[PDB]
RNA sequence: CGCGACCUCAGAUCAGACGUGGCGACCCGCUGAAUUUAAGCAUAUUAGUCAGCGGAGGAGAAGAAACUAACCAGGAUUCCCUCAGUAACGGCGAGUGAACAGGGAAGAGCCCAGCGCCGAAUCCCCGCCCCGCGGCGGGGCGCGGGACAUGUGGCGUACGGAA
C-alpha cells in the first residue's frame, strides 16, 4: 500500500492523475471516518493518505517543469521561474564576458610588455 | 466631573488594527498609523527609541525566504544541480 | 576642427551674439517645466568635455533650480537657544545649486546614473544645468570595457554621496596645506582620526 | 484655439526671433540662397554623393 | 483644409497594439487550489444537523471559507450524484464556513446521508 | 582646584571620548595576519623578491637630517636613458620607475 | 457589536480557538516544565484592547 | 492642398530591461542643538557631536600634485609611531589645536575631450545555421532594420605625441 516515487516516475500523467483522485477520495472518505468516531488505524492512515498525495503532485510537478524547461532549453528568452535565481545583487551583476573583455590599449600594453619571471644575487 | 464621570463615554475608538505592522495604532481620522507609516512607503522607526527597533527588526520574524539565503550562501548558492544517484 | 571654436565663443558671454542666444535659450527654458528630458546637448563641446558620447544610453535632463540663499526651516523667529544660532536669512547652503541640479535628476531617474553636469543659462530667480547621465543596463554601455566601470554597483547614485564633479568642489578635499582636513577619506575620517584615544596594550 | 504648450512656444520663439534685434552673426542664415541656384548645387552635389551601405 | 470647428484642442486617438509577448512570465498556469474536494471539508453530524437532516431534507456540510454557494452546489453535485434546491450559508464563531444544502424533493437526505456514513 | 605649587594641566578629555576609545588588543592577531599575507605574496612569485622591486638612492630635505640616505619611489626617467631602459619594460623586470622626480645634481 | 468585519470575527475566532487549556497528556512527556496554560483570558479582565 | 524629409512634442496592457523597499556594527553627502564648563553669562566650550534626511559595499571614501619644501631636495592614496599637547587659535579666560620632515605596513599605475591622420574603418536590435548554453557568448550567412558626421571606433594625453 505504500506509495514510492520510483514506481511514479516511469508512470504517465493520466495515471498519476487518476491514482491522485483517488488518495483525494480515500482522504475525503477518511475525513468523514474521523468525525464520525472512526477508530485508530482508521485515523492513522490520514497522514499516510496525505503523504502519497504530496508525493504524487511532486512527481506530477517535477516532471512538467523538467520537460518544461527542456522545450525553452536554448531559446533566448526564457520564462521567469525557469531563469536562474541567484540572487537580487548575482542577476545585475556583470556578464562574465565583459569582465574579460579588454579594449585593444591594453591588449597592445599586455602583449608588449608582459610580465616576465626573474630572479637575483647571480 | 473630570475624573470617573468622564471614563463613563469612551465609547468610539480612534485606532484599529494595521495592515503592515499588525498592530492597534492605525489612526481612522488621519488614515496614518504613527508605529509604522502604513500609507508611507518607508516604515517608521527612529534612533532615539533603541528598544522599539529591537521589539520590530530582522530578526524578530520568520526569515522564511532569508534563512534559506543563508544556507545556499553557505553552500555556494548552487542552482540547477542534483546529487549523485544512487 | 569646429569645437575649438565653440568653445572660444562660449567664453565670450559678455558678446552681443552670445548674450542674446542666452537670453533666448533662458525665455525658452523657462517656459518649460522644472524638470524635462532634452533631446540633444545644447553644449556639445561641453558634453564631449565632461564624458558624453554620442551613443545609444547617454541621456541628458534640463533641470531648473529657484536661485538665492537657503533661510533656516524654522517657523517666524524660534531659533531657541543663545544668539548664535539666530541666524535664518543670510545663511548659505554648503553645496552648490549644480550639485543640487543632479541630484534631482537623479532621485527623478532612478534607474539611470548621472555622469556630470554643465551651465547652460541662468535669470536672476532661476538656474539651468544640463545632467548628463546613463543607462546602466545598455548593452552599448555593458559591453564597452572603457565605459562599464558605471555599471559596478560601487557607483549607485554618485551625486547621493557627494562622487560627481560638482558634488565634489563641496567636501573640499584634495592635497596640499590649503585644505589639511579631508586627509583623511573626508572631513569626518579626518576627524575620527584626530579624536580617538588610542590606548595600546602596554600604554 | 488654446493650443498645447510647446505649440504655443514655437510660434512665440519665432516671434521673439522677429521682435528682437538679431545680431548680424545670427542674421547672416536668414539671407538664404535662391531657388534657382539651389536646384543646379543639389543636382552637381548628387553626382558626389558619399558611399552609402 | 480641415477647419478647427471647436477653439478645444483635445488629445487625437492614436493607435495602440495589443500585448504579444515574446515569452510568457511564468512556464505554467497555476493549478487550481479549490478543487471540489478541498472545499467540502466534512458533514457535520450534530444533533441539530441530524434533525435538520431528518424533517428539512437537507444537507450539512463544513466548507472551505473561500467558498460560494455556486462552487458548493457544483461540488455537491459532483460529488454526491445529487441535485441541489438551494444552499444557505454562514461562517460560525470559529473561523469555519458552514452551509446548508437543501436536497430536492427527487432525493432523500436519510438516504444519501446513510450512503456516505453519516447517522 | 590648585594646590601649593602644581603643574597647569589641561587635559583633552571635555568631550564624549569614551564613544572613541580604540584598543589594541588586535594587536598580535593584526601581526600573525600581516605575517601569513606577507608568506603567501613571496611564495606567490616563487623566485622573484619578496621585498618587491628595486628602490632608487635618495637624500633627505629638512636641512635637520640633510645627510641620510634612504630608498626612493623609483628611478627618474634621466636615470633610465642613462642606463638604456625603456620605462615601460622598466616595470615588468622589476625596477621601481616613477615620473614626478626631477634630477638636479 | 453584531455589526462586525471579517477581520475582526476572524481575530475573535482564532482568540477563541487559543482560549482552550492545555491538554493532559503533555504533561507525561519526558522533558516538559508546563503545569498549565498561563494564558488563559477571561472577558471581565483583561478585556482585550481592540 | 495634399504628399514627402527634418526639428520639438504626446499616446500606449507596443518588444526587451532597469529603479522603488529592508538591514544599517563599519562608510559617504547634508542638516544640526541644548544640557555642561567658563564657579554668574552673551563670544567661546559642549560641537560638525546627539537628534533628523538621503545613498552603497564587503569594505566605503581617498588616490596618482594647479603637492611638500627652500634643502646636496623629496615624490599617488590609506593606516601606525613620532612630530605634539607643538606652530597656531581663544571675553589671549576657560579652553581648543594641526601640518612638514623622519621610521614603518602596503605599494600599481592609467584613460578621455581637445589637437590631428584613417572612404564610420563604429555600435545596438531582429531572422537562420554550428558549439556550449543553471553568472545567453563566439563565428558565419542576411541589399533585414536602427543609432551615428550636432562625431562612433583605431593611433594618441603632459612622463610629450604624430609622420
Ligand atoms: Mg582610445
Ligand atoms: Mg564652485
Ligand atoms: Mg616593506
Ligand atoms: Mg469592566
Ligand atoms: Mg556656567
Ligand atoms: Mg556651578
Ligand atoms: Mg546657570
Ligand atoms: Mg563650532
Ligand atoms: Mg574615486
Ligand atoms: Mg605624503
Ligand atoms: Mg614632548
Ligand atoms: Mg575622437
Ligand atoms: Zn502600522
Amino acid at each position: 500500500a505504500k506509495i514510492k516515487a520510483r514506481d511514479l516516475r516511469g508512470k504517465k500523467k493520466e495515471e498519476l492523475l487518476k491514482q491522485l483522485d483517488d488518495l483525494k477520495v480515500e482522504l475525503s472518505q477518511l475525513r468523514v471516518a474521523k468525525v464520525t468516531g472512526g477508530a485508530a488505524s482508521k485515523l492513522s492512515k490520514i497522514r499516510v493518505v496525505r503523504k502519497s498525495i504530496a508525493r504524487v503532485l511532486t512527481v506530477i510537478n517535477q516532471t512538467q517543469k523538467e520537460n518544461l524547461r527542456k522545450f525553452y532549453k536554448g531559446k533566448k528568452y526564457k520564462p521567469l521561474d525557469l531563469r536562474p535565481k541567484k540572487t537580487r545583487a548575482m542577476r545585475r551583476r556583470l556578464n562574465k564576458h565583459e569582465e574579460s573583455l579588454k579594449t585593444k590599449k591594453q591588449q597592445r600594453k599586455e602583449r608588449l610588455y608582459p610580465l616576465r619571471k626573474y630572479a637575483v644575487k647571480a | 466631573t473630570k475624573g470617573t464621570s468622564s471614563f463613563g463615554k469612551r465609547r468610539n475608538k480612534t485606532h484599529t488594527l494595521c495592515r503592515r505592522c499588525g498592530s492597534k495604532a492605525y489612526h481612522l481620522q488621519k488614515s496614518t498609523c504613527g508605529k509604522c507609516g502604513y500609507p508611507a512607503k518607508r516604515k517608521r522607526k527612529y534612533n532615539w527609541s533603541a528598544k522599539a527597533k529591537r521589539r520590530n527588526t530582522t530578526g524578530t520574524g520568520r526569515m522564511r525566504h532569508l534563512k534559506i539565503v543563508y544556507r545556499r550562501f553557505r553552500h555556494g548558492f548552487r542552482e540547477g544541480t542534483t546529487p549523485k544517484p544512487k | 576642427g569646429a569645437y575649438k571654436y565653440i568653445q572660444e565663443l562660449w567664453r565670450k558671454k559678455q558678446s552681443d551674439v552670445m548674450r542674446f542666444l542666452l537670453r533666448v535659450r533662458c525665455w525658452q527654458y523657462r517656459q518649460l517645466s522644472a524638470l524635462h528630458r532634452a533631446p540633444r546637448p545644447t553644449r556639445p563641446d561641453k558634453a564631449r568635455r565632461l564624458g558624453y558620447k554620442a551613443k545609444q544610453g547617454y541621456v541628458i535632463y534640463r533641470i531648473r533650480v529657484r536661485r538665492g540663499g537657503r533661510k533656516r526651516p524654522v517657523p517666524k523667529g524660534a531659533t531657541y537657544g543663545k544668539p548664535v544660532h539666530h541666524g535664518v536669512n543670510q545663511l548659505k547652503f554648503a553645496r552648490s545649486l549644480q550639485s543640487v541640479a543632479e541630484e534631482r535628476a537623479g532621485r527623478h531617474c532612478g534607474a539611470l546614473r548621472v555622469l556630470n553636469s554643465y551651465w547652460v543659462g541662468e535669470d536672476s530667480t532661476y538656474k539651468f544645468f544640463e545632467v548628463i547621465l546613463i543607462d546602466p543596463f545598455h548593452k552599448a554601455i555593458r559591453r564597452n570595457p572603457d565605459t562599464q566601470w558605471i555599471t559596478k554597483p560601487v557607483h549607485k547614485h554618485r551625486e547621493m554621496r557627494g562622487l560627481t564633479s560638482a558634488g565634489r568642489k563641496s567636501r573640499g578635499l584634495g592635497k596640499g596645506h590649503k585644505f589639511h582636513h579631508t586627509i583623511g577619506g573626508s572631513r569626518r575620517a579626518a576627524w575620527r582620526r584626530r579624536n580617538t584615544l588610542q590606548l595600546h596594550r602596554y600604554r | 484655439v488654446k493650443w498645447p504648450r510647446y505649440i504655443r512656444l514655437q510660434r512665440q520663439r519665432a516671434i521673439l526671433y522677429k521682435r528682437l534685434k538679431v545680431p548680424p552673426a545670427i542674421n547672416q542664415f536668414t539671407q538664404v540662397l535662391d531657388r534657382q541656384t539651389a536646384t543646379q548645387l543639389l543636382k552637381l552635389a548628387h553626382k558626389y554623393r558619399p558611399e552609402t551601405k | 483644409k480641415k477647419i478647427r470647428t471647436s477653439p478645444t484642442f483635445r488629445r487625437p486617438k492614436t493607435l495602440r497594439l495589443r500585448r504579444q509577448p515574446k515569452y510568457p512570465r511564468k512556464s505554467a498556469p497555476r493549478r487550481n487550489k479549490l478543487d471540489h474536494y478541498a472545499i467540502i471539508k466534512f458533514p457535520l453530524t450534530t444533533e441539530s444537523a441530524m434533525k435538520k437532516i431528518e424533517d428539512n431534507n437537507t444537507l450539512v456540510f463544513i466548507v472551505d471559507v473561500k467558498a460560494n454557494k455556486h462552487q458548493i452546489k457544483q461540488a455537491v453535485k459532483k460529488l454526491y450524484d445529487i441535485d441541489v434546491a438551494k444552499v444557505n450559508t454562514l461562517i460560525r464563531p470559529d473561523g469555519e464556513k458552514k452551509a446548508y444544502v437543501r436536497l430536492a424533493p427527487d432525493y432523500d437526505a436519510l438516504d444519501v446521508a446513510n450512503k456516505i456514513g453519516i447517522i | 582646584a590648585p594646590s601649593r605649587n602644581g603643574m597647569i594641566l589641561k587635559p583633552h578629555f571635555h568631550k564624549d571620548w569614551q564613544r572613541r576609545v580604540a584598543t589594541w588588543f588586535n594587536q598580535p592577531a593584526r601581526k600573525i595576519r600581516r605575517r601569513k599575507a606577507r608568506q603567501a605574496r613571496a611564495r606567490r612569485i616563487a623566485p622573484r623578491p619578496a621585498s618587491g622591486p628595486l628602490r632608487p638612492i635618495v637624500r633627505c630635505p629638512t636641512v635637520r637630517y640633510h645627510t641620510k640616505v634612504r630608498a626612493g619611489r623609483g628611478f627618474s626617467l634621466e636615470e633610465l636613458r642613462v642606463a638604456g631602459i625603456h620605462k615601460k619594460v622598466a616595470r615588468t623586470i622589476g625596477i621601481s620607475v616613477d615620473p614626478r622626480r626631477r634630477n638636479k645634481s | 457589536s453584531s455589526h462586525k468585519t471579517f477581520r475582526i470575527k476572524r481575530f475573535l475566532a482564532k482568540k477563541q480557538k487559543q482560549n482552550r487549556p492545555i491538554p493532559q497528556w503533555i504533561r507525561m512527556k519526558t522533558g516538559n516544565k508546563i503545569r498549565y496554560n498561563s494564558k488563559r483570558r477571561h472577558w471581565r479582565r483583561t478585556k482585550l484592547g481592540l
